[PDB]
């Protein structure tokens, strides 16, 4: 189990595409950037991470991620969250399109991360096998405070259930 | 004229000028704002002949763009003595003009 | 090389989500379906297949796929094409959202296929390694007539070039 | 009342009625049209008591939905003697009503 132990960042990395209101101010097309999990965690005191099986899938889109977006301002301002990271195995262009369709206007405090080949998600045991050696993320949530995991849990039935992975569950551990 | 840099070695020897202000427009062919700013960079090139102007396609020479931490296009990076002095991100004519004038 | 030989369907399968104007007539939410490559090819006399690296990526979105959509009516009616299949490794929900964003209104003659783990695309040598054992589709096009490959070609530089994989290239081999 | 089927064995023994017309509403909790048609199926169930009504969540009992080639929700499938007689795809009250009446 991961709780009360150092966030196992190791050498794992993710990709994301920035979204902004002020680099719309300087119109520009955005490219994927690579972020080191270890750098993200050391730069930010308080980090929420949630994994979802597939960008644009129904449960992820309707029942899971909108809660994190809905509560975002509350999280940053009242609960002192620095980053909310939504993790999928999907390519970073599809993740960015997903984020936009969900109403994300700015990636300063929320980033949709691609975990290519489910490498990081498998390392923490939160993967979902979907057949013939293909892995998506399961559905899960994690809180990291000063580099230490203070909460981590994965759905038993990720395709249907938003319980331990819900923003409501996370809020209680803040 | 704005000269296209097609490889790392071409980029490196463009930077290996010395004293002469070097400007590189990191662009993408599919990018609206890149296409927009291009005719404009040609005009800055005609105006400031004491500076050498170049363009680099981020999808063709991706390792160069990644090393320069270009994550957005257009990005114009300004070099002197082989080292970055400043950069301007976005299709921003005023900021680009000013970045040239104060560094030429 | 694949040309003038039987389409190597083997036991490979893809997933897609239907889109329709008349099962909008009976409002319903659609789920992924699995299609056997061998069944698709034996049911349809004339099939165009094109692969692209990543749903929502710029070259795929702006320069490659819109051509196939643009020419679709011409392909079905004048060149007697039965199916146009757009192949990616992306999950079927992201592919469907991509298709819709590109203006696809009906999947009767055009289907956006998920090739999970790049299994089928790797079997024909048209994959693109993107690091640490992760494979996307390269960019490629294929024509199959009565179960025989009459054209197949892959871009040397899939991230930038739409040449042999373009609908214009395909039209010439019809 | 429309009885929820939570597993394959529950689905199979619902079908193992015999002569009695059996109706299953294949639904999803996230699906707009599913949520719409549900209060309506309850009403058809009250009206046609000579027929047994059930609902099955396609994401909870996915192997059952896949075997029935349900690729869309709502899909109402009509069974007699453990075998499908017909199906109605979509939130279509008239078609559902008619499928019941002619098969009850």
């Amino acid at each position: 189990d991961l709780v009360n132990k150092k966030f196992p960042a190791g050498d794992y990395k993710f990709q994301y595409i920035a979204i902004s209101q002020s680099d719309a101010d300087s119109e520009s097309c955005k490219m994927p950037q690579t972020v080191e999990w270890s750098k993200l965690i050391s730069e930010n005191k308080k980090v929420i991470i949630t994994g979802a099986p597939a960008a644009f899938s129904p449960t992820s889109t309707v029942s899971h991620i909108p809660g994190y977006i809905n509560y975002l301002d509350e999280l940053v301002k009242e609960k002192e969250v620095d980053q909310v990271i939504v993790v999928t195995v999907d390519n970073p262009f599809a993740n960015q399109a997903w984020a936009k369709s969900l109403g994300v206007k700015d990636t300063t405090h929320i980033k949709f991360a691609s975990d290519p080949g489910c490498a990081f998600t498998k390392s923490i045991g939160f993967e979902l096998a979907v057949g013939d050696g293909v892995y998506w993320s399961g559905r899960w949530a994690m809180v990291v405070e000063n580099g230490i995991v203070t909460y981590a849990a994965k759905e038993t039935n990720p395709g249907t259930d938003v319980t331990v992975s819900s923003v409501e569950s996370v809020l209680a551990h803040l | 004229m704005v000269t296209q840099l097609k490889s790392a070695s071409e980029y490196d020897s463009a930077l290996a000028s010395g004293d002469k202000l070097v400007v590189v427009d990191f662009f993408a062919t599919w990018c609206g704002p890149s296409k927009m700013i291009a005719p404009m960079i040609e005009k800055f090139a005609e105006q400031y002949s004491d500076a050498a102007f170049y363009k680099l396609d981020v999808d063709e020479v991706s390792d160069v763009a990644q090393k320069a931490e270009v994550s957005s296009m257009p990005t114009l990076i300004f070099y002197k003595g082989g080292k970055e002095v400043t950069r301007v991100v976005g299709a921003n004519p005023a900021a680009i003009k000013q970045a040239i004038a104060s560094n030429v």
